[PDB]
């Protein structure tokens, strides 16, 4: 097609959806704040205005046609674009120094390019939400309401815990009733953070704890995730680099780490244990299908959504927790130092690992979890060229791992490791792998003896629902909450789209290829660990196994009138439903409020409002000390309060 | 201007800004020429040494701190003024024999030996000979010669706050550590003296003190947190008492006063539960006013207030 | 010199002032906030801490020796560095969106790198000073008190109007008694802005006025300074284009400019007039030495400092004002349009040109002045790939110029063009250029008929005082406030250090090399202008000559 852009002949393309994308394909860029990630849509920024036939319109919603005269730059368009940008910046929390998107923010770059040096509009105040109760931190004062996180959570992750609320100037992306993210069904996959174009969604930074620990007298022990080494090179803007982990070891030892281990060893150990457990389940044909528990986001999702499948989850804990428990409970004894003296630092690509390390069943094992970005910040602080750092190997005895263990970093890693363990223990005649969908792979496996099973690998939460609803012919299911596995984790370097994730997977595959030993049993150190420390089943169960509990919201959220923050009280609740309101309840509430106004000097009495208690038809109801009265009134509640 | 480089800059008619010392003032001082800088007392000593002999001059003092030292002793004492004592004299001797003890109603709690750049001493260090070498391995020093006694009726957190206020005022503003950290530490101490502190604030104060001590350009900043470090090491308990309650000595609460902040008071109960004098008599649901006529200033209200508003 | 850094072999140069620079030269970097510009000194940030013999010290004040072991990164040093950075950030005005250093701020980059996502140090209140009276804008809430601006103003520019005041937490870099800059002796050269590492010293941005004018019904006319085309390429991070001026013309036309002219035409005009008047002065011998008046910063400096030399200043206005006057007083008439219908936009490399356009003498001629940075911002707004823009020439009749006219962009341009004009009218025998020091050049010039005279080229304000006091035998003195001339102007892209300015001068020389016209006399449009509109002496004075008055408080 031939079009005229600013008076010059331009050939865009044969078939195109809109003018903006066609021109971008040509190489002509129109400023806009809509295309911000892979989960972006068009129409909200309104900054892509072009002029055609006299009238101005958005180029993202304009279907191109043959020989169309379009002016992309006119004084009116400059005025409108600068006005829109100033409108965005007027109510934006402009503190970039402490922002997590500092230096990689499109809004910041536009503010620089557009020469905005003063706010012509008023920085009006909003009812902003600041949620810091979870490793995923929400700050709606930096939100531009692009809606990418909502689409990511709903369409891509299948959880839908964050949505647009209210309207107009008060429009806000938040959880229901402004509930803290830690208390919602959020699985903390961190994908919303990975797609957020501003600092509104960010990861909780815990570098201060690490620095104060290094400065102390405790023995600091580090362990690096397999997928951290496959993506850290992006933060420094250098090419892929095998041996990244060993120069990371060198740097960590330089900044004061006493020991540095490889979480791939924990991955090998977990794969061995889970292979044996799955074989027992197969021979018994019970607790099937089996689910891998290596992804904490998927584990929490199952606890929230599949309480009936919690018995199907693998008892084996994740590589991080397995290796950390092994360290704290065995390595400490071997070194003759109390467990309190060891400070354990985990370098992960995942935000859900921060939650996992703080779980009650894992209390005190992993002291702090630092994401890939925090490790990159640690490196950048020192200002040493990591590319020039001479690599040195991991520390013994948890430094070596098999290729299968390092494969954990991407989707299908744990399933392949389990398959290798089983093959070594009992050969595998053949494996047939099918691809029903993009992120779902099903493998049919036949063992040498003759017993066969089916295994499925599912990466990307939200695809699990349909597969579990329609497919019931599998015995083991691998679930990874993030697309492409951990190479696309929440804590990975930004941007974190599909192309970079595929490149990270390629880098991790290249790193795997240069590993000599191929299966966990070939790992001599792991077999020595089993023979010396995990010889018996009781110690092995207490070290490598965990239990899961169902999750269900416990919302009381009764109407507060005269609350008492704490201390023994009476907690009188007055029903505010229509049936109860139809006679008395509101009058009774007024009388009780005035009573505690004249009496009840201290917080002995707590006057609350509550919704229908499913006792209608029995006169107004007044709950006292969580007790039903019926036919309640001021005197009938006073007598009980006595 | 007591800093050598700052002194030389101020003699030249400029701002008394100190500078790094690769070219020590002895090799190049005023306008780049070699300069000798000494205190008044040293110059006074010189003629005394020349008039006497080396052994005659060393007959009084210590094998490493020969001679004498002139002190100005202040604080509540029966006799305060300029004193001259041989090196090696203990602080008990100065405070009780040369100053005649304390005035009635005053006891001994601590003493400052070098002002802001000095150190805080307690009853464990009072009996120690005053020697240049001895005090260095004691977290102390003889100092310039200023001695002020601290009684049991004064708060040590207030002492540290006062010294940090002085240092914050006197900082020349050249290097980031002193200029900014002294203000930040003074703000932390100001919060401490108003019952707004927390354990996190104490940790921040400690780490910031270490940073200021290590990174400051000149001696003023390096010794700026000396009162903080000494007072912490010797009265951590007083610091805690300020964190989880009121001032043990009453100095902070003596002339201060408790006021309920209606901006963040939703009129809950409590308050009266512990208040022995029942100085609340508030209106339920609305902010609870604190009757100051009968407020003994016990400080229990702040100790337990879920919505911290006891200002 | 064998030293060990973090337990390895490092070979540093034998003679190094401090360990920090030795490590830098070899390749090891240590974070710091002292080395920020050309006028930087060490000792203030205290962020270069290293571990030597078990004791922590700053590496900028440490003399390297043989066999020394230094731990460049330790947990204690980590904590100290982050504490110092957070101390800086606690009181800093952290609004980068509306800051002129956004994207090129070292403090912003360190805050990003150090992972400072919160401040436990409460934001103390400082009596900050914000100034908007002058084209050079002041904002002490973004100041890190590095002192670079003070050194630039005093040591380099020789004015010394900004200095450290108060002490301690209230330490501030300000004018005497917080006086507004426009009321002080500041010459508005903008060099302090060119050196400031933060947004504390910025240039007043006037893009809103330009967009309002372009939206109006007025005939918007633009003119581009010769030195703007030699530096605009740096804002886009691409190679210098010898045809960048034509691309700028095309882009400005795309955004609604009726006409775009070359200020080099005004430079040719000014050089012609100035050479004529200087030769007349030589003939009679009155009002010598003659001083060029093409630099507004130097003009203001002379008004404040040399009230006795105001008559010695050349009466010809600067190329910007001369060309703007010609436009609004002749071109508007030949277009049959009222003067108020025209909006004259000047794209300059200088902040003192903004002040000049607003002077009472030239009020209402140049409607607005924009710097190179502001033109670069205009280009970045549209996202147009300037490298791929098809160049077009400047609009007639003020679109062409000679090598000498375009030479004004760098120091020694007006003097060279005056010599060109003289040699064209009265031939020149020989020129004996001398270089007493780095920023001064004295040349003996002998004419075909008559005696000789010496002309001096001085770039960089501050050298003028010493030169004028010591020297009393030169007839013409050419003064540029900024080092290297207008290529190093305060309105140029950041950062602009000596190497950047030399590169810009080289680019300008290459641009001059491709011009066919060599002298202003060859310019046919210029001669047409003289023989059509400026025929009479009275109109020539009333269109090209200005006056100066003393400045005092
Ligand atoms: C903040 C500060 C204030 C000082 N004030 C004085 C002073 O008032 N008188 C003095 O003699 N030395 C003072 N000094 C000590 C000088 O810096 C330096 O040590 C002096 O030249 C030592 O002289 P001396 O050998 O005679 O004792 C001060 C040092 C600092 C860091
Ligand atoms: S999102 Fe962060 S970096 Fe971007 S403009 Fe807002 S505060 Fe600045
Ligand atoms: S972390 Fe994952 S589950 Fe939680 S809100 Fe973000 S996208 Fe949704
Ligand atoms: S939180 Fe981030 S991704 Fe979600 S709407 Fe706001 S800016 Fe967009
Ligand atoms: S797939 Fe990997 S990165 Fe993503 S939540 Fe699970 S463990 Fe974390
Ligand atoms: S430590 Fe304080 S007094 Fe000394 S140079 Fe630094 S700011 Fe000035
Ligand atoms: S306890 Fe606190 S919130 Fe409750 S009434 Fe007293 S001051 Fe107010
Ligand atoms: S400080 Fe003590 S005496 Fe005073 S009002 Fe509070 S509880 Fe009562
Ligand atoms: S100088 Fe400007 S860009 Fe740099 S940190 Fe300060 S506000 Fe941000
Ligand atoms: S513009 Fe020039 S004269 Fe004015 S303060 Fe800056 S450096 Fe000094
Ligand atoms: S105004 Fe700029 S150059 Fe001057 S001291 Fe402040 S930060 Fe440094
Ligand atoms: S030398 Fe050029 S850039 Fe510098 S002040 Fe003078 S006219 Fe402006
Ligand atoms: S690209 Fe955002 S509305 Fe068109
Ligand atoms: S309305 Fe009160 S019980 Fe239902
Ligand atoms: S580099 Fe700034 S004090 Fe050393
Ligand atoms: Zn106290």
């Amino acid at each position: 097609m031939k079009i005229y852009v600013d008076g010059r002949e331009v050939i865009i393309n044969d078939n195109e959806r809109n003018l903006l994308e066609a021109l971008k394909n040509v190489g002509i860029e129109i400023p806009n704040l809509c295309y911000l990630s892979e989960a972006s849509i068009y129409g909200a920024c309104r900054m892509c205005l072009v002029e055609i036939n006299g009238q101005i319109t958005t180029s993202c919603t304009l279907k191109p046609y043959e020989g169309m005269k379009v002016k992309t730059n006119t004084p009116e368009i400059y005025e409108m674009r600068r006005n829109i940008l100033e409108l965005i910046l007027a109510t934006h929390n402009r503190d970039c120094t402490t922002c997590d998107r500092n230096g990689s923010c499109k809004l910041q770059k536009y503010a620089e390019d557009f020469g905005i040096r003063k706010i012509r509009f008023e920085a009006l105040k909003k009812e902003h939400v600041r949620d810091e109760s979870a490793p995923v931190v929400r700050d709606t004062s930096k939100c531009i309401l692009c809606g990418d996180c909502v689409r990511v959570c709903e369409e891509i992750q299948g959880v839908g815990v964050i949505e647009f609320a209210k309207r107009g100037f008060e429009s806000v992306v938040t959880t229901a009733f402004d509930t803290p993210l830690i208390e919602t069904e959020c699985v903390l996959c961190g994908q919303c953070v990975a797609y957020c174009p501003t600092g509104a969604l960010s990861i909780r930074n815990d570098i201060d704890k690490l620095i104060e620990a290094l400065e102390s007298d405790k023995i600091v022990i580090g362990m690096i995730a397999p997928a951290v080494r496959a993506a850290i090179q992006e933060e420094f803007g250098i090419d892929e680099d095998v041996a990244m982990a060993e120069k990371l070891v060198s740097f960590l030892k330089t900044i004061g780490f006493d020991k540095v281990f490889d979480v791939s060893f924990g991955a090998d150990l977990v794969a061995y244990e889970e292979a044996h457990e799955f074989y027992e389940r197969l021979k018994k044909g019970e607790r099937l299908p089996q689910f891998t528990s290596c992804c904490p986001a998927w584990v929490k999702h199952a606890e929230h959504t599949y309480p009936q499948y919690l018995q199907n989850l693998s008892s084996v804990k994740s590589p991080q927790q397995a290796l950390g428990t092994v360290i704290k409970k065995i390595y400490a004894r071997k070194l003759g130092v109390p467990e309190e003296k060891i400070f354990l630092v985990s370098f992960m690509p995942c935000t859900a690992k921060k939650f996992e390390a703080e779980r009650e069943e894992h209390e005190g094992i992993v002291d702090i979890v630092l994401t890939t970005r925090e490790l990159a910040q640690l490196i950048k602080m020192s200002r040493i060229d990591i590319n020039r750092v001479e690599p040195q190997p991991f520390d013994r005895p948890y430094g070596v791992s098999s290729q299968a263990g390092l494969g954990f970093g991407k989707a299908g890693g744990v399933f392949s490791c389990v398959l290798s363990v089983l093959n070594e223990e009992i050969g595998i005649e053949k494996v047939d792998v099918k691809s029903p969908e993009d992120g779902i792979r099903v493998a049919e496996v036949t063992l040498k003896d003759g017993t066969s099973f089916k295994g499925a690998v599912i990466y990307g939460l939200g695809k699990v629902k349909k597969f579990l609803e329609e497919r019931k012919d599998v015995e083991i299911i691998e679930v990874m909450a993030c697309n492409y596995g951990c190479v696309g984790g929440g804590g990975q370097p930004y941007p974190n789209d599909s192309r970079i994730r595929e490149h990270r997977a390629k880098v991790l595959r290249d790193t795997m290829g240069i590993k000599s030993l191929l299966t966990p049993v070939e790992n001599l150190f792991l077999m020595k660990l089993y023979e010396e420390d995990l010889k018996d089943e009781h110690t092995r169960h207490e070290i490598l196994h965990t239990t899961y509990r169902p999750r269900r919201r416990y919302p009381e959220k009764d109407v507060e009138i005269l609350p008492v923050p704490n201390g023994e009280k009476r907690t009188v609740k007055v029903c505010l439903g229509t049936s109860c309101y139809t006679k008395g309840s509101y009058e009774i509430l007024k009388k009780l409020v005035d009573y505690v106004k004249e009496n009840d000097m201290e917080g002995k009495i707590e006057v609350l409002g509550t919704f229908c208690v499913e006792n209608c038809g029995a006169s107004p109801n007044v709950i006292v000390d969580d007790k039903i009265i019926g036919g309640a009134t001021f005197e009938k509640v006073l007598e009980e309060l006595s | 201007c007591g800093e050598e480089t700052a002194l030389l800059a101020s003699i030249e008619g400029k701002r008394g800004m100190p500078r790094p010392k690769p070219p020590f003032p002895a090799q190049s001082g005023l306008w780049g020429k070699p300069t000798l800088i000494n205190n008044v007392e040293t110059y006074a000593n010189i003629p005394r040494i020349l008039r006497d002999g080396v052994e005659n001059y060393r007959k009084r003092g210590t094998e490493n701190s020969p001679g004498t030292k002139m002190f100005s002793v202040a604080g509540p004492l029966k006799a305060t003024g300029i004193i001259e004592v041989e090196f090696g004299t203990t602080l008990r001797d100065i405070i009780y024999n040369i100053c005649g003890g304390f005035v009635e109603g005053e006891e001994f709690k601590a003493v400052q030996i070098g002002g802001p750049s000095g150190a805080c001493l307690s009853e464990d260090f009072i009996d120690m000979p005053l020697d240049y070498d001895t005090l260095k391995k004691a977290d102390a020093m003889v100092g310039s010669g200023g001695i002020v006694v601290i009684t049991k009726k004064t708060c040590m957190v207030e002492v540290a706050r006062f010294f940090l206020d002085f240092t914050k005022r006197e900082s020349c503003g050249k290097c980031v550590p002193c200029r900014e950290g002294t203000m930040q530490a003074y703000n932390i101490l100001e919060k401490f003296t108003h019952g707004k502190a927390t354990y996190e604030d104490l940790k921040t104060l400690e780490h910031l003190s270490k940073t200021i001590k290590t990174a400051s350009l000149c001696g003023l900043g390096k010794t700026a947190p000396n009162p903080i470090l000494s007072t912490l090491k010797l009265f951590r308990e007083e610091y805690i008492a300020h964190i989880e309650g009121e001032c043990p000595s009453g100095m902070c609460t003596a002339f201060k006063k408790y006021v309920i902040n209606p901006d963040i008071c939703k009129g809950c109960g409590l308050c009266a539960r512990s208040c022995p004098q029942n100085a609340i008599t508030g209106e339920r649901g609305k902010p609870y006013t604190i009757d100051q006529e009968k407020c003994v200033k016990c400080g229990l209200c702040a100790s337990k207030c879920p919505f911290k508003a006891i200002e």
